[PDB]
């Protein structure tokens, strides 16, 4: 009388599914979820900066619309846009919207320097009804909107060399009135100009006189522009009307920032990775909660889940 | 799998057997019982282990990049940001798919090896003493008290001293 | 007295090459192809609303060339513009041209709502005999070309807000004569400017007189441009001459819309996959074919074939 | 392969063996025959099969994309329009070159490792009733008629039956 | 007393670690490197042609910028722009800079074809302190600097048909004087205009007077704009003033040409792959020395090593030591 | 590796094995000695050098392509060529490092394979005179002078010559 020995594996009463070359599904003792497909619905305040903008656009922020005051000293990480910020100053538009708002998000900070620009014969700090400051008229604060002084509005000319060793961001507009009467009111010159250059590149702009909609009281309105100032270049401005001047530069970097549009609550936690719909945790190799993603993230894939088998083929009894 | 042990001549696996992965069976005169197999269930971990942790390796840490999300039509450049990221995010599904069919196979494949392995080491170790049932079974054709079943078992079973004994059994 | 029992496996003649990770050419018992590398030459009218442009292109349909009035209204899953496409009304140019037609061809409809615009104080309805509609001069469908009324040309100044739920897409435009004589002749002013405007966005076009080359008897030009209004926005069209006016206004859609040059014939069968080489089929995950393709397609790849093995190893007696 | 079957110890294949992919030819008293295993045949099936299904799951359909001809010269936008898509081009014919490569290795090895389970399978139900002669053939020890091969084929052969008969003939 | 036949494999003194699916370094016999991580510092001559624009930009010598002189007609597989080089001509810019480098460094060529544009009533070869050729002041070499004759600058309306089977590359400018004394000087109308137009597109330029940044004595500047004329087409030039002229077009081409900004030196050696670092291996199938590269080079990858096993695993007889 | 021979039931490899990847250490009454295995070791490095080849296969030439260093900021556009850079290169680091991966496993495997291939095929020229130790070794239970163990590693031995003495041997 002998004795029997017999070789076998575990199993389970109920394993997990997964794909392989040859199988859309087959059973294995156990897997692991490669795909993060949840979020906690809040933006974690830590390790990231985290500048929420409440009611502001970064542009309007940089501008200097009143009611964006606040962030004029701020920094960030990332920029925080909600869907309720609202403009409440001069009606304006951006040619190039979406690059400015990248290049100042990117830079990250609002950090402005002023320079002393002279201004001869012409009258400064235009103010208007469409954009309030206490119980009076005002403006966007980083911005000089020079009229005629007396009878004339001659050739402004100044420049300003950049002597540091960071790139100088100018912001400036070109004002379009709304009729031939407000135009030579304004600048007394039928037709104005703005003309910003440095030592290899221009930009020269004509305005444009007629009606746009009504907005805060106002059928006119302000384009504005920008101009990147290197070590060692020169910025030149010339116009005989219609300048919406600097004040100064924004001191530029370069770094890790960003900006996100989300209306995800912030919260006090840590997190590597930010979603618009809020954080979510970079275990996973990949996830499918937003293909727009700041920080160390898992990969956006389609897929909303890919199970890594972690076990042998699940033979129950 | 390619080895043909689990799922194989390996009936089923034993849901009883929760302290290993795999193991042994036996019956003989003082009653039937069941050990893990620690080794050959060390090897497989290891492997699976080593894996996933090779998978989840953080790798991607990006910072300022496209819109991906636009509230106006534009045309041209839009349609190009657009098609940018669709290529992206379908190379990447296209990856990660992938990436899960070869692992998931290889483990089903290491862990069938890791059965045939146990088997094969197991039928050498008895030698002439023994033969294969076909079902992941060996006759033993000798007494093999418990002290001999754990001989086998941990790898100190001296065939030479049962052979007589099972050569005679056997022919 | 024994027996022989031999395991083995099958072979045959012919086996087929194919590549392994080891091996660039081996040979297996039979394989398939996966790179489609062939097409009918012809464009599956199902299950896709094929439009054949004929003669127009897109554009043209989309201003109202004569010889394209039966594109009215008309709507499509892909237009197909041909290479004998020609344009036969007022010579034109479209700055970003490309973003007008590919954002045209996305939205999938031509669907044209006539507005009450108010022109006060000029002519309607110029016509060109560059543009003949029957027998006589005639012009685009959808745009309206004004003129001075009497002696004057008044500065224009209308409104159409979007009281809709949808977006309206308002294609405009701007004359640019060849002659100071003919500017003063048409507009009165020396020089126009239209101004077309909604709430956060404007465009100011001054037109430029000069000789362009003669094209179907003319030396002055059309510029076309587009606005596209939102709901809840109005749009303010603003000019003391030179406008090319809107009659009305484009629905947009979204969905699945395109835009494929080609000159395949337009045949009675069913293929999702087109090319601009015709219709392919689609079981295949790669193809050779086009890069350029639409619908459930095979991926484009620069293999004319690939094989997967789908036998053994071929050892043949 | 890696198994050592196909184009290994087995010299060639049959190209008279048309009802299946792996089967038995015998010699006996009676004469000579040969049938096609059909559980082995219906494996390899089923994984190539499978296999083949995963490879064409439609997985695209796209609709408006980027322009990929151009008529003018442009500069800085149709050159990135252009690398775009030739990035997107060559990406995916690696994928295409990379996915049949592992597929087609991995095929050979898996109809090479079910050619080694069916060798293996028999020589189990043989026991100690015949011999490896090492070129995918056994030498049966006893007389096998026609029912005793077909016994082997279908799974029911009793190698008791025959067991001192073969022992005896083998020592 | 019978016989023992052992099977086993050969193993290595010194073995490599490479990296599989289940382990991050494991040893094998032997390995080799699939990534190129090093260069000579040095462009190889050949095969490509290889034109060194010394103190030259492309768009300099595209101009003819008198530094530049030397490369007129140049042909180029790549053209390789130092960071020394210098303008040293009337200054100026291009309105869509890296357009226009991006389509001449494309086409491979400089070759130009002077037409016999005729420019009535003007003064023609205008010439500047700020761009002197040989002692005295001088220009562009393919533009022509045209200035009132007399006391009158009349429209300019001239045509150029394109009745060759190749596309025309024009180059031409615009002239923003710095006042209006300098403006009525040149051109005599207070404001100028250039339209420069084909059958299906148009461009016009106004010019604007202002100070820009002085440049070698200047502070007016030249605009430069392109246009390329089709087989069939004809460009017309019309202006009253302001209006920097092209003197012939430019032969477009379409093949296997680009630019390259580097300072590696160019040596006499032969490399099918070229970066700004200097050529390398192809060889090996991917590489970490940089993403620009021309020619027939390895894949750019982050990984500066990736070692491909050659053998098998490596199990030394364990000591006790 | 799969096979279980290689770091397996082979304890080691032979550093004293320098013609040869795979081959035979024997013992007889003559003495001792080593071959290497010439088949075995050639279907290896022929596997290995197919994939070296396959993977070395030259297959990219690229000429004028997009600019990838800026001077200057400009915003949409150059976010734009940036990304489109920055995700091919992670795309091909991906492909680069599955890649070796995947060849390295497959390379251990094969390796292992062969191994175990000539260990079966020296077991079946065997048949019933010999058996497995179980450490790769095989104990031939008759006399095998040095022509004996040449015909075991030339494939010419004749097993039914030595059956007699060795299931004498065997059996008892
Ligand atoms: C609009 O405003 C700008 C800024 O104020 C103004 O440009 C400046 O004009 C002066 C005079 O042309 C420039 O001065 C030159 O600078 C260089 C050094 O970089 C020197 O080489 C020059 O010196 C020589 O030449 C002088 C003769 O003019 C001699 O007096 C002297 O001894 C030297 O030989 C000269 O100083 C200055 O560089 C520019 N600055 C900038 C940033 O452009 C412009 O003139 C104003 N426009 C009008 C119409 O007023
Ligand atoms: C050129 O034509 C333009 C279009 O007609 C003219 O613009 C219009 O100008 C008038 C004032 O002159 C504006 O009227 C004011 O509108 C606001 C309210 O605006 C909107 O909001 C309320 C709800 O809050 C809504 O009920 C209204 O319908 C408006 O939609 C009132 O509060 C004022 O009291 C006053 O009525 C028009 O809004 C404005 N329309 C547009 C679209 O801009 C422009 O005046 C003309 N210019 C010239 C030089 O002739
Ligand atoms: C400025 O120069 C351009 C180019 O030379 C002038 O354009 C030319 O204008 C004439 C008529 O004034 C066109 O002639 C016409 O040709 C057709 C046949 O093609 C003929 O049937 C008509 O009877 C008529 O003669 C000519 O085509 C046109 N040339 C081009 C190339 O467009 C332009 O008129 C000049 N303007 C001034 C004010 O000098
Ligand atoms: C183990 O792998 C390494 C590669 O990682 C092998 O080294 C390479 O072997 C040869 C020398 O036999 C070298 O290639 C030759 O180079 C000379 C000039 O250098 C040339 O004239 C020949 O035509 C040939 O290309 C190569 O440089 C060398 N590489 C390195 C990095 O060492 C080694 O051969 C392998 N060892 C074994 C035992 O297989
Ligand atoms: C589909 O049409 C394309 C576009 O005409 C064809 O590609 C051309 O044909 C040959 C080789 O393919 C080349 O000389 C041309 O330069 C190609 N043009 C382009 C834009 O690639 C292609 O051959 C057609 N394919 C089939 C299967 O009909
Ligand atoms: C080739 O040149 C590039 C850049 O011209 C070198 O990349 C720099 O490497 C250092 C680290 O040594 C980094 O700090 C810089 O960020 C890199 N610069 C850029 C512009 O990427 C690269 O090291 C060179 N490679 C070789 C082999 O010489
Ligand atoms: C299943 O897999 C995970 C991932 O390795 C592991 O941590 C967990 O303990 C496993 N669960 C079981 C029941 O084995
Ligand atoms: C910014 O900093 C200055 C100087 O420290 C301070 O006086 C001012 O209030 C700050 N502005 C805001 C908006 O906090
Ligand atoms: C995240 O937000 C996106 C965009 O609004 C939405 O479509 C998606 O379903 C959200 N996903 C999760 C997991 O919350
Ligand atoms: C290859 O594929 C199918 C079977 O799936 C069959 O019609 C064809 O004859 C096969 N060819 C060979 C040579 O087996
Ligand atoms: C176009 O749109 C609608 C039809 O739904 C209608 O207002 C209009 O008359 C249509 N015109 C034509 C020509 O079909
Ligand atoms: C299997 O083979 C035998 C012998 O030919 C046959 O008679 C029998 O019907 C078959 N199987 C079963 C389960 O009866
Ligand atoms: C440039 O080439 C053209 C035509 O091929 C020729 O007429 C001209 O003289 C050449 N100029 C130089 C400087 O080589």
């Amino acid at each position: 009388p002998g004795a029997t020995l017999c070789l076998g594996h575990h199993a389970v009463p109920n394993g997990t599914l997964v794909k392989t070359i040859t199988d859309d599904q087959i059973e294995v003792t156990n897997a692991t979820e490669l795909v993060q497909s949840s979020s906690t619905g809040k933006i974690c305040n830590n390790p990231h900066r985290i500048l929420d903008g409440i009611d502001c656009t970064l542009i309007d922020a940089l501008l200097g619309d009143p009611h964006c005051d606040v962030f004029q000293n701020e920094t960030w990480d990332l920029f925080v846009e909600r869907s309720k910020a609202f403009s409440n100053c001069y009606p304006y538009d951006v040619p190039d919207y979406a690059s400015l708002r990248s290049l100042v998000a990117s830079s990250g900070t609002l950090e402005f320097i002023t320079e002393g620009f002279t201004w001869t014969g012409v009258t400064q700090n235009g103010g208007s009804n469409a954009c309030k400051r206490g119980p009076g008229s005002g403006f966007f604060s980083r911005l000089n909107w020079l009229t005629k002084s007396g009878s004339t509005y001659p050739v402004l000319n100044v420049t300003m060399p950049n002597n540091d060793n960071f790139d100088k961001l100018y912001i400036w507009g070109v004002h379009h009135p709304s009729t031939n009467q407000e135009q030579t009111s304004l600048y007394v010159q039928a037709s104005g100009r703005v003309t910003v250059s440095t030592r290899r590149s221009q930009q020269t702009i004509i305005p444009n006189i007629g009606s746009r909609p009504w907005v805060r009281g106002l059928s006119s309105r302000i384009s504005i522009y920008w101009t990147i100032v290197k070590p060692g270049d020169v910025l030149v401005i010339n116009s005989n009307g219609n300048l919406i001047a600097p004040r100064g530069y924004f001191k530029m970097r370069t770094g890790k920032s960003s900006i996100m549009r989300s209306d995800a609550p912030i919260d006090t936690c840590i997190s590597e990775c930010i979603t618009p719909n809020g954080s979510i945790p970079n275990d996973k190799p990949f996830q499918n909660v937003n293909k727009i993603t700041y920080g160390a993230c898992p990969k956006y894939v389609k897929q909303n889940t890919l199970k890594l088998a972690t076990g042998m083929r699940n033979v129950p009894e | 799998g390619l080895f043909g042990a689990i799922a194989g001549f390996i009936e089923n696996g034993w849901e009883g057997m929760i302290d290993g992965w795999y193991g042994f069976r036996h019956q003989n005169s003082e009653g039937t019982g069941q050990a893990a197999d620690l080794k050959s269930t060390q090897a497989a971990f290891d492997q699976i282990n080593g894996k996933l942790n090779r998978v989840i390796e953080k790798t991607n840490e990006k910072f300022h990049q496209i819109e991906k999300e636009f509230s106006e039509v534009e045309g041209r450049i839009q349609d190009l940001e657009k098609y940018v990221e669709d290529t992206k995010i379908d190379l990447w599904s296209y990856n990660a798919e992938l990436l899960v069919a070869l692992e998931n196979q290889h483990t089903i494949d290491l862990t069938d090896s890791e059965m045939n392995k146990l088997f094969e080491k197991t039928g050498r170790q008895l030698r002439e003493n023994a033969e294969d049932m076909g079902n992941g079974c060996f006759k033993i054709y000798h007494k093999c008290d418990n002290a001999c079943i754990e001989s086998i078992r941990n790898g100190t079973y001296d065939h030479d001293v049962y052979r007589d004994e099972a050569l005679n059994n056997r022919f």
